[PDB]
């Protein structure tokens, strides 16, 4: 099917400042992000978007933090508490009132064995859409 | 490729 155009090329995820101190524990996390991926003036015929996550992965199977802290991951889920780690896809229908789909997703970092060091925190998750 | 996450933060140690 033909492709729909991507509305959201960027979409940044501030996670803001967390404390080593409140980070020492195994599991301890940032509160969840909210972050959309929008696609537009879908063609008829399109019904079905996939988005396929790519990004370096850790030891721990979560996004690896690629900033200077040590000792924490950054986690993507769906809006409904899936984890979508590097591979995984998610499949949303087209709104055909619109033409146009939508990816409410949220991110988070969390410490998966505990002990976060100061630095910085930054990553990138690459999308690519299939269409159907 | 289509779309990028950006994901960016700071871990503070004020000990
Ligand atoms: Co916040």
């Amino acid at each position: 099917a033909k492709p729909c155009t991507v509305s959201t090329t960027n979409a940044t995820v501030d996670l803001g400042d967390l404390y080593s101190f409140s980070l020492m524990s195994a599991g301890a996390a940032s509160a969840w992000h909210d972050v959309a991926l929008e696609l537009t003036n879908c063609p008829v015929g399109t019904s079905r978007v996939t988005a396929s996550f790519s990004g370096a992965a850790d030891s721990t199977g979560y996004y690896k933090n690629q900033g200077t802290a040590q000792n924490i991951q950054l986690e993507l889920q769906d809006d409904s508490g899936n984890t979508l780690n590097t591979g995984a896809t998610k499949t949303v229908q087209v709104d055909d009132s619109s033409q146009s789909a939508h990816f409410p997703l949220q991110v988070r970092a969390l410490t998966v064995n505990g002990g976060a060091t100061q630095g910085t925190i930054q990553a990138v998750i690459s999308i690519t859409y299939t269409y159907s | 490729a289509d779309s990028t996450i950006t994901i960016r933060g700071y871990v503070r140690d004020n000990r």
